[PDB]
């Protein structure tokens, strides 16, 4: 023989979504994305002073 | 004793009996998951 159940009164917690923008570290970061990254080579940052 | 006889057509089937009970939800109160449980199982019968 074999049984099965199921509780009614506790209930998991699987996941845990941490996301970036809810960290107090997104400050340091400029966060913008591409779509295109791969196909890109040497790109380059200019600076005035 | 005799030349024709009868023979079985269709085979015989099977049912399922018995199953590991594993679902999920996205948060509805908290008992719902144990609703749909039950949705889940009538489904079979």
């Amino acid at each position: 023989d074999v049984e099965f159940d199921a509780l009614l009164g506790s209930y998991c917690n699987t996941l845990s979504l941490v996301r970036f923008l809810e960290l107090g570290l997104s400050v340091a970061c400029v966060c913008t994305k591409f779509p295109e990254l791969a196909y890109m080579n040497e790109g380059r940052v200019q600076f005035e002073v | 004793e005799d030349t024709e006889a009868d023979v079985p057509v269709t085979y015989g089937e099977m049912v399922l009996n018995g199953a590991n009970l594993v679902t999920a939800l996205v948060m509805r109160s908290l008992d719902d998951v144990g609703r749909h449980l039950l949705e889940m199982q009538e489904e079979q019968l």
